[PDB]
């Protein structure tokens, strides 16, 4: 149940803070991707949660734990970070997703291009401490806070993912609580107790009728129902996979910031610069799981969803090859000059080189005579707190504040769903328009219920399959995705001779290292992936391998390389967990074959 | 006579030292990195060669013991027979010469195995190359080959990521991405699960106060009070500094040693390395005069993580990092001027007695990821090193950089970006305009006058920023600020406008607040921008941001 | 000093367990399925009470398994349709039908610990030889442990990392880690 | 749970300027505090410090009693204020506007206007009204003495607000004081908070 909104009307000047100032300002407000003030969904949940907990205390007659407090842990989810000891039940998620509150889209459209007005939405408020003895302004306690002008009407998208078996009376309890907690909210943001942030918070379609029903009925409520996961189901009735493959392009646009955990390290989560294919799996289940047994396809390898990487040249951006090197002072792909492919080019006389690492490159062809276009993903650090409820402040800076990197909104990513003709025939027989069903707005990743994760997915016309050139002189390999390989003891591993063995087995050839000294043959980096498994309820095993961008080139020592088999590997991937986009590989790519040292990059309402 | 050159080197110092935001572990990881190529090397050398390098070091508590080759035998003298000579030991690198291939390999096994046992998560490797001592420059050739072959292995080496792997039923570390392995305490005192990696770092933080005791007794004494104090500060800084010119020397050192004999290369190489450690630590003692002294605070608000040679890496209080690094870089140049072990090589390389260093400074909230902050300090020092292209020795062929210290910094305000390219892109409101004028040259205008790019260095002089910050901080005769915050903020807004709108606003405000004439940059006294390489650039936004970060305390 | 490893191919999980059962006696298993990560214990004979149904692949079934006891560890991962590679690790030289023996020299092995999720639950499960840890973060975790957990006990999975030369230059690494047993500390 | 509140007190009335008033804003002394609508207002930070300042003089700087009402960022037991002070728009009466006070220092030797000592100040005129905009969260079944003393001081006109307190300005008096009680510990009081506008207290008692 998305389509509920909260409206916040700001009735006094207001300050969602950033925990810091800037320059001449001692406190600055949070601004969205349009540089406009907004209330983050994490702030909005926290204020609304706090007020439903005020209502719960009254209904529980001051009992801090009880029936009605359990209803808050039902509606808003448990708070496992605060619980200690052997809590046996799995932590309940929220039933309510609350978005960020933004200004009306036409008003934000008017602000586009008008940087002076964008600043004018806020003004400086002075603050000064007075010496209690001398009664004078205590200098260096003079302070300027940015506050946003009152009158702002902000609106957040709300989704109530109520349990599908939930009793109609319990529906009215949830509606009653939320209406009641919304009503009791009077303040949000910084300096609430000194008159900032006075507001009205109203749900669409919750009124005093929902309040009055609870007042009439609260004495005969009970505990909310127990939480259980939606389990997978499998029929096993899928047809065996048959070629051809179909490649269905998926365009992902970020609509909110999206947190895609690279590493979780104390109170900070770092974010990837791509969307892993595993985040789209729940969308694949939801949209297509009625047309074939998705879980069976995953187990058999009849499904691949690639990583969504930044769109470059209208296609998925490809992780910068580690065989590319910049001139350390004046070159590199960021400087658009002095980029050497050390698979093909000697290191220049007297010039030291830095290896390329991050970023993505566009398309390239053997005689392009321009460096490939680079793509960059914009990430921002978002900072949040927990309030200790008795003191109504964070319990310290060290353990009161936490941060997420997120991919910011407005960025575009391309994934590919690959399905064999076997399943595509089955799907098309059940629904001819099935590609129309791939258009969806979904929330993905960490903290997806709050201010994070909102993405639009769009499906494109079936892409052409990869057509690698079969060359019998050399094999070139570009890791478009992290490659996870088992060692021969099935631990995960970092031994490239195992990948050499894997390829020459998979292609039925023999490979030899490129023996020149002025050139490099191998350019790998290690990668460790520390994910969760939400259905497990437990962490995923740590997956080790090679990061995207890792490159290697071999002489073929014997045997013809089958262009049809190279194409199939370029579709299915190599190694482990290719279904979710690991193992994606580029064979004999012209960019790894080029000499590039002489090339340069191309130039309101 | 013939032998092998062993290079043993630690890599991934970022991913080891900054992989947690816990000060004891940053401190502890930095100690393990230092110990890995000293104590663990010397204990390994003692085990492999039946020597007493560890006794000589631990009695001296310094690396100078290996200078005088009656004590660190000159094994190219056959009468002073020994299997081993140490050429270099320093943080993250060591070099040794050995006459036997087996003991070369055995040394690498010994030192690398001990890091696995005593320093879990440390990425250390080694390599050996042949050393043709009958060839003059044979050592210089061996050094070059060992280094470049080391890189080719790191492009294939199995990483440290493969060992402490998460099992779905293992709990996680409180402070890192690894599974928990045992328990420690947070600063509050609460028992917390930690990794083997985190546990061993914390254990080794107890060792750092011993190392730093010889530097300054004010540096570390109560890690818990220090760690608690840091996370009560508004700002930390990750300060990273690298020597300029040292790489330009070590690319070519046999050109500058004088006599081309291996004995002279080694002797000159070792003293150059040791003297720059001495210069580093002495320049540090001078620079820490910048930090004010709190009687309550037993310790200075600075943590020297790496402190020798080219590399200085410190975490300190962030409003004192700009002055500390200026004073460090100034003190470092003066030190290198005054070591004869450096003078003659810097003279022959660059025509001046001094070397210099660039620095990158990431100024961050205490909760900001030190991993990310250090990555930015790397990109800032890479930006600071652009002096190498702009400031050059006249009539040098090939063009050579002329010893010029520089700083690049960032203060990580909330929406400022967190990666270097995004940070700077956000400061380009139009493609003709840059709201930054970086890097800032720290070398004195007098010492640059013979360089190419002297006029460039003065436009990029740090003093120009410090003056503008002084004007922002200065007061009128009322004791009100000479520029109010309201006007400073209007100028911040104006800088994002079209240049004619920005210059129009600057005209209006400077009519009213005449101190802004000193912030003009066009020389026509009518713009905050000046044209630079076809871009309009300004120092003004740097001054507004850096306003509170020039604290000093050395007046 | 050798770490012996034994490898079989195109083998189903339940067959791999049975083919190893004389060594996996009382082993803790950790089974990986799309919906569940579950601990199991083999009988002192090495069987599992629903073995076929428990180790079946075809219905959201087991794609990976690890069985470990004091002497050895079996690892299995699905290659196709529920058939896959088994590797058994043992520091003892042992005979297996069908498994190809190999070995690795290792210089030394060092003890490691992993803290398990949770504190001892307020009551153990009704099954004998099972205990319940719980943490608000994950809820319950039933573990096949026969010691009745004291309040403020913590359980650690103990392991041994084997260190060997990876390079002809003499660079060491830990080449593998074998899981041993649950231990209460 | 939230912060445990026994009774929430909405404490309201009309504060009248008994002298002119000046509360300054960032943008000599001709800038009066204006909200985002550009209306003149009393910032709740400035009213709180007036009220907190008075109580501090009352309680002989007994910091503990002050921090128990007004909060403390330092003490691990305290945190947020239990008094909320809202911002209050100033209603300047009809046919009135902001005035400007012009003045000068007088040289003590010559008895004449000292050169460089002219000053100008904008002032909200006398008789201007703004709301007393207070909320108090009680954690016990009463109302604090020092808070009752504060309300008596406000009704007495004893509290000064804004600049130039010693030199003409800042006197305010409270009228129409109303106290509304919400027993947020109890269902009847929470639903009263949601629906019924609260249990009236006679202040005169």
């Amino acid at each position: 149940m998305r389509g509920i909104e909260i409206t916040i009307t700001m009735q006094s000047d207001w300050h969602v803070g950033t925990g810091m100032g800037r320059g001449e300002l001692d406190s600055v407000v949070q601004r969205d991707g349009d540089n406009l003030p907004y209330i983050p969904g994490k702030t909005l949940t926290g204020i609304l949660r706090d007020s439903c907990e005020q209502v719960a205390l009254g209904l529980d007659n001051g009992q801090t734990r009880g029936l009605w407090h359990g209803w808050i842990n039902f509606i808003f989810g448990d708070q496992p970070a605060l619980a200690q000891g052997a809590i046996e039940p799995e932590p309940r998620p929220a039933l309510i997703a609350i978005g960020s509150a933004h200004l009306d889209p036409k008003l934000k459209a008017a602000f586009q291009g008008k940087k002076q007005l964008q600043e004018a939405i806020a003004f400086m408020k002075p603050g000064v401490a007075i010496d209690a003895i001398t009664g004078t302004a205590k200098k260096d306690f003079l302070r300027f806070e940015e506050v946003v002008r009152l009158g702002a009407k902000l609106t957040a998208e709300v989704e109530l993912n109520l349990p599908d078996n939930l009793s109609e009376t319990n529906k009215k309890v949830i509606a009653g609580i939320l209406a009641s907690g919304a009503k009791l909210t009077e303040r949000l943001g910084g300096k609430r107790r000194r008159g900032n942030g006075r507001c009205e918070l109203k749900f669409s379609g919750y009124s005093d009728q929902q309040i009055q029903w609870l007042k009439d009925n609260y004495q005969s409520v009970d505990q909310p129902p127990k939480y259980q996961q939606n389990k997978l189901q499998s029929a096993g009735d899928n047809p065996e996979q048959q070629p051809p493959w179909h490649i269905i392009p998926l365009t992902i646009k970020t609509l909110s910031p999206v947190v895609l955990p690279a590493r979780t390290v104390g109170n900070v989560v770092e974010c990837l610069d791509y969307i892993p294919g595993r985040y789209l799996l729940g969308y694949i289940h939801k949209t297509l799981g009625e047309y074939f047994d998705v879980s069976q396809a995953i187990a058999a390898g009849d499904l691949i969803i690639t990583n969504a990487t930044i769109k470059i040249d209208g296609k998925a951006g490809r992780a910068t090859p580690f065989c590319l090197f910049g001139e350390k002072l004046d070159g590199g792909l960021g400087k658009g000059k002095g980029v050497y492919n050390r698979f093909q080019e000697s290191e220049p006389d007297g010039i030291q080189l830095k290896g390329e690492r991050g970023g993505y490159v566009g398309q390239f062809e053997q005689e392009q005579r321009n460096l490939p276009n680079t793509g960059k993903i914009n990430s921002e650090l978002f900072t949040h707190n927990t309030i200790q409820d008795d003191v109504q402040r964070p319990t310290s800076d060290v353990g009161g504040v936490y941060s997420y990197e997120a991919i910011i909104a407005g960025q575009t990513f391309v994934a590919e769903l690959r399905l064999p003709d076997s399943l595509v025939k089955q799907i098309t027989s059940k629904n001819k328009n099935w590609q129309a069903q791939l258009k969806a707005t979904i929330r993905i990743g960490q903290s997806k219920k709050d201010q994070y994760g909102k993405i639009e997915v769009t499906s494109g016309n079936s892409a052409d399959l990869p057509k690698p050139t079969g060359n019998n002189k050399t094999l070139s390999i570009w890791f478009l995705s992290d490659i996870l390989l088992r060692g021969d003891r099935l631990n995960f591993n970092a031994t490239p001779d195992d990948l050499k063995k894997y390829l020459e087995n998979a292609l039925d050839i023999k490979l030899k290292e490129r023996s020149d000294n002025d050139l490099i043959c191998i350019a790998l980096r290690s990668q460790r992936t520390e994910s969760w498994q939400v259905r497990w309820g437990l962490p995923r095993p740590s997956l080790v391998g090679w990061q995207a961008g890792s490159c290697l080139i071999y002489d073929i020592e014997s045997g013809t390389v089958n262009a049809e088999k190279l194409q199939e590997l370029m579709i299915t991937g190599i190694g482990d967990r290719c279904t979710e986009g690991y193992g994606q590989i580029g064979f004999n790519d012209p960019l790894l074959s080029a000499s590039l040292g002489k090339l340069t990059a191309k130039p309101s309402n | 006579f013939q032998g092998f050159l062993v290079l043993i080197e630690t890599s991934g110092n970022q991913h080891f030292i900054f992989s947690t935001n816990k000060l004891r572990e940053n401190i502890g990881a930095s100690e393990l990195t230092y110990l890995a190529t000293t104590e663990i090397l010397f204990q390994g050398v003692d085990r492999v060669f039946q020597t007493n390098y560890y006794d000589q070091w631990s009695d001296t508590n310094s690396l100078n013991f290996l200078a005088d080759s009656k004590l660190n035998p000159a094994i190219d003298d056959p009468k002073n027979n020994a299997d081993i000579e140490i050429l270099l030991a320093t943080s993250g690198k060591a070099i040794a010469l050995v006459k036997e291939e087996g003991k070369a390999k055995q040394l690498i096994k010994e030192v690398t195995k001990q890091a696995l046992i005593n320093a879990p998560g440390l990425e250390i490797g080694g390599i050996y190359v042949n050393c043709n001592w009958q060839d003059k420059l044979g050592v210089a050739k061996a050094v070059k080959e060992a280094h470049k072959q080391f890189e080719v292995n790191r492009a294939k080496r199995a990483g440290a990521n493969g060992r402490f792997l998460r099992l779905p039923i293992a709990a996680g570390c409180s402070v890192s991405e690894l599974p928990a392995s045992d328990f420690d305490y947070n600063a509050d005192g609460d028992k917390i699960p930690v990794s083997t990696v985190s546990k061993v770092k914390r254990e080794t933080a107890k060792s750092a106060k011993k190392r730093l005791r010889s530097v300054d007794g004010r540096l570390v004494n109560d890690l818990a009070q220090l760690e608690k104090s840091f996370d009560e500060l508004d700002w930390l800084a990750v300060v990273h500094a690298d020597g300029n010119g040292l790489g330009q020397i070590l690319l070519s050192l046999e050109k500058y040693i004088g006599e081309q004999t291996n004995r002279n290369y080694i002797d000159k190489y070792r003293r150059l390395s040791l003297a720059l450690d001495n210069c580093t630590i002495n320049a540090f003692k001078m620079a820490i005069a910048v930090f004010k002294e709190d009687s309550k605070k037993i310790d200075l608000p600075i943590v020297p993580l790496i402190l020798g040679g080219d590399d200085l890496t410190v975490i300190c209080r962030g409003d004192y990092a700009l002055e500390f690094t200026r004073e460090f870089l100034e003190a470092f140049e003066g030190q290198t001027e005054t070591h004869d072990d450096i003078k003659v090589i810097a003279q022959k390389a660059f025509g001046v007695d001094r070397l210099s260093a660039c620095a990158g400074i990431s100024i961050i909230k205490p909760h900001f990821p030190f991993s990310v902050a250090y990555t930015l300090a790397e990109r800032l020092i890479k930006s600071a090193k652009e002096v190498k292209q702009k400031v050059t020795v006249t009539n040098s062929s090939p063009i050579t950089p002329f010893p010029c210290s520089a700083i690049d910094f960032h203060i990580l305000y909330d929406s400022s970006g967190i990666d270097f390219d995004r940070i700077r892109e956000k400061l380009r409101p139009e493609d003709n305009t840059e709201l930054y004028n970086r890097p800032y040259v720290v070398t004195a205008a007098e010492n640059l006058s013979q360089a190419q790019g002297y006029e460039w260095s003065q436009a990029h002089s740090l003093q120009t920023l410090a003056d503008r910050v002084s004007y922002l901080r200065s007061e009128d005769g009322e004791g009100k600020s000479a520029l109010p915050s309201s006007q400073s903020h209007a100028l911040r807004t104006a800088l994002y406008l079209e240049k004619n709108e920005a210059d129009a606003q600057y005209s209006l405000i400077s009519q009213r607040y005449k101190i802004l004439k000193n912030f003009a940059e066009d020389g026509e006294n009518k713009s905050l921008f000046h044209l630079e390489n076809g871009k309009y650039v300004t120092r003004f936004l740097d001054a507004l941001d850096a306003k509170d970060f020039f604290a000093n305390a050395n007046h | 000093k050798n770490l012996y490893h034994y490898h079989q191919y195109e083998i189903t999980l339940e067959s791999a367990v049975d083919s190893c059962k004389n060594h996996l006696q009382a082993a803790i298993g950790l089974l990986y399925s799309p919906q569940k990560c579950e601990l199991v214990k083999l009988d002192n004979s090495g069987k599992l009470v629903d073995s076929y149904n428990r180790l079946k692949f075809n219905n959201l079934g087991v794609f990976e398994a690890r069985f470990f006891n004091l002497n050895c560890e079996l690892r299995w991962v699905n290659e196709s349709n529920g058939n896959g590679t088994a590797v058994l690790l043992s520091e003892s030289d042992i005979t297996l039908t069908g498994f190809e023996k190999g070995l690795q020299e290792f210089i030394t092995a060092i003890d490691q610990q992993y803290l398990l999720w949770g504190e001892p639950a307020k009551h153990p499960p009704n099954a004998d030889g099972w205990q319940r840890l719980a943490e608000a973060r994950i809820g319950k975790l039933d573990i096949p442990l026969d010691n009745p957990l004291k309040p403020k006990d913590r359980v650690f999975l103990t392991s041994e990392e084997y260190i060997a030369e990876v390079d002809d230059f003499g660079n060491c690494a830990v080449i593998d880690e074998r899981l041993i047993k649950l231990e209460v500390k | 749970m939230a912060r445990k509140v026994t009774t929430r007190w909405k404490i309201t009335g009309t504060l009248i300027a008994e002298t002119p008033l000046h509360i300054g804003g960032v943008g000599t002394d001709l800038a009066l505090a204006v909200n985002g609508a550009g209306e003149y207002y009393v910032p709740g930070t400035s009213l709180a410090g007036a009220l907190r300042g008075w109580m501090t003089q009352l309680l002989n700087n007994d910091e503990s009693q002050i921090k128990d009402l007004w909060g403390d960022h330092l003490d691990a037991k305290r945190g947020a204020s239990f008094v909320i002070v809202d911002d209050a728009v100033i209603h300047i009466p009809n046919n009135a506007d902001v005035e400007i006070r012009e003045g000068v220092g007088i040289d003590r030797h010559f008895g004449t206007a000292a050169n460089g000592f002219k000053y100008s100040r904008a002032v909200i005129p006398k008789g201007s009204k703004f709301k007393l905009p207070l909320t108090f969260d009680s954690q016990d079944d009463g109302l604090p003495n020092a808070l009752i003393q504060l309300l008596c001081a406000l009704e007495a006109g004893d509290i000064r607000l804004g600049a130039a307190k010693t030199r003409g300005l800042g006197r305010i008096k409270l009228d129409d004081l109303k106290l509304k009680s919400f027993a947020l510990d109890k269902p009847e009081g929470i639903f009263s908070a949601l629906l019924d506008q609260g249990k009236k207290l006679d202040w005169n008692q």
